[PDB]
């Protein structure tokens, strides 16, 4: 169990023990997806106000 | 020095934010009207606490902390509140109404209002930085806004500041504390739009500090505000080492790749001792073994689960108070022999180990005791998994009927986008399942 | 989302309304000036949901009163709290509806309800942000449901992303005004169906079993009915009025409860069972009653069908930890009659305040499938009449066809299909 | 009014546990998915440990402790006796075992088995071994017929020192096995059954024919399937401890608990006392008891050897009823109580 890179300061210490070794979208595609959100939203409260005035 | 901004969204990270900030002022001195006695380099910086507040000529120091709700009443106790000298106007934003636990609604509908006027004051923060190093993105996978405004916030940071470490610390949805029966799916949601923006994600289970709070605080039941300075002490704990000198863990590149070796398996667990009332009328003091060994049982994680029936892939000791390097050494041996503590076969069997020794900070009439030691270790452990497994059952079950679907669906979601996250989930335990299990 | 509309329309509507408003006022230290003299500011920190804050710091009921009739509105300005109502906002006709849903969907409620909307666009446009609408009616006599209904689609034509609330008196034999009533609730329940979030079914045949059997009184009047309704209504309003752990509004209420849209139809339920009583009650004996049967406003037998979602209030100074550990184990106690399928569907809140008269109380809002009995029971009374065509002529006199009915008839007669699907699923 | 849930319905012994429990009057059953459970009878695969526990207001409990595989599946039980301190290859009521992976899956000891069985071959003792897979047994003195044998089927198999002077019942001259039954409960009291049983053989053994199976297998199927003379000596083939004492006093002058039962209650212990650490639900969120099948033989010096640990074993159906209702009295009620114990508790703390 060996111990290395042992570091000490005033405020604290740091080391390391070892026991045993080893054996994204672009803006306009984000801007295209809220819209595309959007028209959906959108189309859907047309169908609604379109059964409404019949 | 490199800079690191912190952003709390919707209510849970609002008030988590709240708790960690109030925290951090404690911690290093600084008063509730932003003043520091202790700091003799008035009006600039170049210390290591300069990487969470920046210094004004007048003294203040001020969080680099945005606050992001989509709806006002809990920023706005914010603004009223103990801390109102602490931040600027700009650094806190609010909406009109709320995302009402709707991921779709939070991410599509009412996210594209607000998402230019949040990275805008964002970058403000971000122009008042010589190095910025990235940022610590606080919120619950349950909310509306927790999970669907954080998803689109986290796929605009990665455009913006592609060069940036993001890491999360992220709240975890529980039926005691919750407050609506879609948060599995809100979860599932954002985990998935958000994995792979984020490099390290701390999960904390209402349920498991829940629990804490009853079993080792004597809290009936317990409130956000008992949960809350719990959960901001382990956050403390896990920043300590941005904010102090030291050699672990010093920037947060050096969580990524001290705990995560996998990119897509980036959610340490975490467990801390010890946790005592502070009414406790006598309290015998835990010693350096007592407190590592109880880093090993599950009743100590921010989430349950078991890791005797998992893999290691990294863990971290994070010390702080009267602990020397000795007795550590010597509690981790006796440990070892004591305890089923596998892991996998290509990384070295070992912990990295720091030390801080100012023992941690309580805040005045909290419910913690002070205490002369205390650890937190994160483990990147396949048991976490576990955690995966429940949320996709419950969501599982709800989908199954597509129950509750049509109110994502009327906010112009697409049924499909619910599967694609499942398969992706689906994907993430199938991973676990390889790295961890023989 | 601050801001509730309230509306109330017809006989029943505007007398449940009023007491209503009474009741709340009351709770949130309102006396019938207006002015606020409570001792609390809990009462004040969401009062903004139902009042706006006049001249000389006066609170107004964000409350529109509607008839085709001047007699019940009248009589409502005449009443306890009748000038603390905005009086531009007593919008009536003088023909009156005669029961009659045609005379208020179609022609006599077609001529009034423009006016109607310009108040609501009055009060709505001095609003930060309106969540939207709870309109009180009945569905068996005319205004309330003929124009009630007009009303409810005009609305979601004009706000068709706010919330549609409604507190719907469903008619029965055993309280009824008229023959006609299955027919004005047929087709009032068709617009409910597909133009409401969330309506909480106040059935009258279960008021009338409550003071018959339980409260010991032989002859009901519709005000001991009614105090059953505004005790109701008190406790389903508690966690939108008051600040608490859990704030809600009339959207994530509707998000939470309603798993698909046509089924929001709810059961409310009270304890204790009161009449116009010293010993304190219990957790566990609120938590057994407000879940018995003989304490549904629904003439629904629980056990007939499943729990989809469950809401609870528990109102009073008392350990939450006793609510917690009283609501699991009626769950995990009876967990038979809850779906399986939809995760921790029951979520329980407290308030500190109580009702009037109580120093502890509890309000169950559920969305079971057991509500299928009452639009059977409904149905059954329709086809009785509508196989014989009778007293159809009333309404084709109004312009209506047989089509209409029999359309009417047969979405309500598919909404009971749908909770029998999911009563088995 | 406690509940519970079935998981595994062709579980004999959990099927007689489900019927007395409702039989109480105080217990219910759910539906198989149902989460809000008291119990859980869980399947026998894939069992969701990370599910259980986390069911605000229900203390749940489970008859399956995660882990106990390697006990379980002989590959793991060979692993874990010749890795653990606590056993080590010294372990002297193990047979000398080896694990073997097929041709086509290639970590695995093919070498080193050899390496002894040469020292076999020269030593002019028994070399004579059994292969197993945990139907498909071969018994060779020739090594190489075993490893042809092994990887001509897919799975990893366990070459194990096959005893060959066992213990013979007379009259008959012939072989048997002895199953116990073990309760392990939440709190780890670990409970023998004080009935076990002697599954025999209907054939004299003979050690010169390797290759026909009954008179060298011992297991209750074999012997109903393949033997002449099935019933002959013993009903079912299964000799309970009552006679096989007595048998032991007349013929050998000795006892059953002086010369096979020590030995037997420390094997289990040892077993137990060892997985303990990996297994025990001291400080979870749910809890786990088990039962387990020790299946022992008795060489003719009268030495205990282990052959294997069942993580789902069934009774002998004589003792089915009391055994049953032993494990409701002992694991369930303990946890969930109701409105001369049939278990010998084994335990020792020898001081040093
Ligand atoms: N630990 C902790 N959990 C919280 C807190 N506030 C809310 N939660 C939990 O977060 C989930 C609800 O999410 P919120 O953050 O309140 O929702 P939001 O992001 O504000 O989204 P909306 O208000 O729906 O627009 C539930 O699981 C809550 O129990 C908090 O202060 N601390
Ligand atoms: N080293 C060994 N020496 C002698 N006989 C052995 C032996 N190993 C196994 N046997 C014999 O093989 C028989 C069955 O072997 P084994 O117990 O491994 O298979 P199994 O898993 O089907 C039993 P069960 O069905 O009860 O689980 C035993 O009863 C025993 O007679
Ligand atoms: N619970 C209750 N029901 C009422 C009341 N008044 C009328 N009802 C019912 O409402 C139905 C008649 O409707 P009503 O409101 O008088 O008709 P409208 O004025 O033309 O809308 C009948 O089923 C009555 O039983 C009341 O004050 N309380
Ligand atoms: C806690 O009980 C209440 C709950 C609410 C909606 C319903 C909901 C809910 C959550 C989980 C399961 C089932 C329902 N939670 N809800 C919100 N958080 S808004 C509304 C309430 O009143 C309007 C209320 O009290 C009566
Ligand atoms: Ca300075
Ligand atoms: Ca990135
Ligand atoms: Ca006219
Ligand atoms: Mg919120
Ligand atoms: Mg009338
Ligand atoms: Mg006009």
């Amino acid at each position: 169990m060996e111990v290395i890179e042992l570091n000490k300061c005033t405020s604290g210490q740091s080391f390391e023990v070892i026991l045993k070794p080893p054996s994204d979208p672009s803006l306009e595609e984000i801007q295209k997806k809220l819209e595309a959100a959007e028209e959906r939203r959108k189309y859907q409260e047309a169908e609604l106000l379109k059964h409404l005035a019949e | 020095m490199r800079e690191c901004i912190s952003i709390h969204v919707g209510q849970a990270g609002v008030q988590i934010g709240n708790a960690c900030w109030e925290l951090y002022c404690l911690e290093h001195g600084i008063q509730p009207d932003g003043q520091m006695p202790s700091d003799k380099t008035i009006g600039g910086g170049d210390d290591s606490f300069n990487t969470f507040f920046s210094e004004t000529g007048a003294g203040k120091h001020v969080p680099r902390a945005v606050f992001v709700d989509l709806e006002p009443t809990v920023i706005d106790e914010v603004r009223t509140g103990t801390y109102r000298q602490l931040f600027h106007p700009e650094q806190l934003i609010t909406g009109k109404e709320d995302a009402a636990n709707n991921y779709a609604r939070g991410h599509y509908t009412i996210g594209k209002e607000i998402i230019d006027l949040v990275l805008d004051r964002i970058r403000k923060l971000a122009d008042q930085c010589t190095g910025l190093q990235g940022f610590l993105v606080f919120h619950s996978f349950g909310g509306g806004t927790g999970s669907g405004f954080t998803s689109l916030l986290m796929e605009r940071l990665s455009v913006d500041y592609g060069k940036k470490s993001k890491l999360e610390f992220s709240i975890y949805p529980a039926p005691q504390v919750s407050t609506a029966v879609v948060e599995p799916y809100n979860s599932i949601l954002t985990t998935h739009t958000t994995l792979e923006h984020s490099d390290c994600a701390f999960m904390v289970d209402n349920e498991a500090i829940y629990d804490i709070c009853r079993r080792n605080l004597d809290i009936e039941r317990p409130t956000y505000t008992n949960l809350n300075r719990l959960i901001s002490q382990i956050v403390s704990s896990i920043t300590a080492s941005l904010r102090f000198d030291g050699a672990l863990n010093v920037d947060l590149t050096e969580f990524q790749t001290n705990l995560v070796p996998y990119p897509r398996i980036h959610f340490p667990l975490a467990t801390y001792a010890p946790v005592i009332s502070a009414e406790k009328a006598y309290h015998e003091q835990l010693s350096v073994a007592e407190i590592t060994n109880a880093c090993f049982e599950p009743a100590n994680q921010m989430v349950k689960c078991d890791p005797r029936h998992g893999k290691y892939m990294a863990c971290c000791l994070l010390y702080r108070g009267d602990v020397v390097p000795k007795d550590v050494n010597a509690a981790i041996a006796t440990i070892k022999t004591k305890r089923s503590i596998q892991f996998v076969d290509w990384c070295p069997t070992g912990f990295k180990v720091g030390i801080n020794y100012q023992p941690p900070t309580v805040v005045p009439g909290g419910d913690l005791a002070k205490v002369q030691r205390a650890v937190c270790m994160l483990s990147n452990t396949t048991a976490i998994a576990e955690a995966w497994a429940r949320l996709d059952h419950k969501f599982d079950l709800m989908y199954a009927k597509r129950a509750f679907v049509h109110w994502y669906v009327g906010e112009g979601m697409e049924e499909g986008e619910f599967s694609e996250a499942r398969e992706d989930m689906a994907a993430l335990e199938k991973d676990y399942e390889e790295v961890g299990v023989d | 989302m601050r801001e509730i509309v309230h509306i109330q329309a017809g006989q029943c509507g505007n007398q449940i309304g009023a007491k209503f408003w009474e009741v709340i006022s009351d709770e949130h230290g309102i006396d019938p000036t207006g002015s606020y003299h409570g001792d609390s500011d809990l009462q004040l920190e969401r009062i903004n949901v139902y009042y706006n804050e006049a001249t000389g710091n006066k609170y107004v009921p964000r409350a529109i009163l509607v008839d085709l009739e001047p007699g019940t509105m009248d009589s409502v300005r005449s009443g306890p709290f009748g000038q603390i109502f905005r009086p531009d906002n007593f919008v009536f006709g003088q023909s009156g509806a005669g029961n009659n849903w045609a005379k208020g969907h179609y022609t006599e409620g077609a001529e009034l309800v423009d006016s109607v909307l310009d108040v609501v666009r009055k009060e709505s446009e001095s609003c930060d942000c309106l969540q939207g609408f709870q309109l009180t009616h009945s569905l068996g006599g005319g205004t309330g449901s003929g124009m009630g209904t007009l009303l409810i689609s005009k609305i979601r034509e004009e706000y068709p992303d706010r919330i549609m609330n409604t507190f719907s008196v469903m008619p029965s034999p055993k309280v009824s005004d008229t023959v006609v009533e299955p027919y004005n609730a047929t087709l009032s329940v068709h617009q409910l169906v597909e133009n409401t979030d969330e309506t909480y079914c106040i059935d009258n045949e279960a008021l009338y079993d409550i003071c018959f059997r339980t409260l010991k009184l032989t002859t009901p009047t519709y005000g001991d009915l009614n105090h059953l309704v505004s005790a109701t209504m008190s406790g389903v309003t508690t966690c939108l009025r008051f600040p608490g752990q859990l704030n809600a509004d009339l959207r994530k209420l509707a998000v939470n409860m309603v798993p698909f849209p046509r089924l929001h139809f709810f059961m409310p339920g009270f304890a204790p069972l009161t009449s116009r009583q010293y010993r304190a009650l219990t957790v566990p004996e609120l938590t057994q009653q407000m879940f018995d049967s003989k304490n549904m406003m629904a003439a629904c037998d629980p056990r007939h069908g499943r729990y989809l979602t469950v809401a609870a209030i528990f109102r009073g100074r008392m350990s939450m930890k006793e609510v917690d550990e009283q609501m699991l184990n009626v769950q995990n106690k009876n967990s038979s009659y809850f779906v399986e399928w939809i995760p921790n569907n029951v979520k329980t809140a407290v308030c500190d305040i109580p009702p009037r008269g109580l120093k502890m109380s509890a309000t169950f809002i559920g969305n079971s499938t057991a509500i299928q009995e009452l639009f059977k029971r409904i149905s059954e009374q329709f086809t009785a009449m509508f196989r014989r065509k009778a007293f159809l002529h009333w309404y084709t006199g109004e312009g209506m066809d047989e089509m209409e009915f029999t359309e009417a008839e047969s979405n309500m007669n598919d909404l009971v299909s749908e909770y029998q699907q999911y009563q088995d699923a | 009014m406690y509940t519970f849930v079935v998981r595994d319905e062709n579980s004999s012994v959990y099927a007689e546990v489900s019927r007395l429990l409702l039989a109480t009057g105080q217990w219910k059953r759910l539906r198989k998915d149902n989460p809000r459970f008291n119990l859980m009878l869980g399947e026998r695969n894939r069992l969701p440990f990370g599910r259980l526990g986390h069911e605000p207001g229900l203390v749940q409990l489970v008859n399956y402790y995660r882990g106990a595989d390697k006990l379980c599946r002989k590959a793991s039980l060979v692993k874990l006796i010749k890795t653990s301190p606590e056993l080590s290859e010294s372990c002297t009521w193990f047979p000398e075992s080896y694990v073997i992976y097929p041709t086509n899956l290639k970590t695995d000891e093919r070498e080193v088995f050899l390496a002894a069985y040469n020292r076999r071959r020269e030593g002019r003792e028994g070399n004579v071994w059994i292969a197993k897979s945990s139907e498909g047994i071969l018994i060779s003195s020739e090594a190489s017929e075993l490893l042809d044998f092994i990887d001509e089927q897919g799975q990893v198999h366990v070459i194990q020192k096959y005893l060959e002077k066992p213990l013979l019942l007379e009259p008959g001259h012939r072989k048997f096995d002895i199953r116990s039954w073990v309760l392990v409960d939440h709190l780890y009291n670990i409970y023998l059954y004080r009935e076990g049983v002697l599954r025999t053989s209907s054939e004299p053994y003979n050690s010169a024919n390797f290759q026909d199976k009954t008179c060298h297998l011992t297991n209750h199927c074999i012997q109903k399937e393949y033997s002449k003379n099935y019933g002959r000596y013993e009903e079912g083939n299964e000799m309970f401890f009552e006679e096989f004492n007595q048998y032991l006093m007349d013929a050998l002058n000795t006892t059953l608990e002086n010369s096979i039962l020590l030995q037997i209650k420390h094997i289990i212990r040892s077993c137990l006392m060892c997985i303990e650490p990996a297994i025990s639900t001291k400080h979870l969120h749910y809890q786990s008891f088990q039962l387990f099948g020790f299946d022992f033989m008795v060489d003719e010096e009268l030495k205990v050897w282990l052959i294997e640990v069942n993580g789902a074993p069934a009774c002998a159906q004589k003792l089915y009823a009391e055994l049953c209702q032993g494990i409701v009295d002992v694991a369930i009620s303990s946890v969930f109580p109701l409105a001369t114990s049939i278990f010998i508790k084994l335990h020792h703390h020898h001081h040093h």
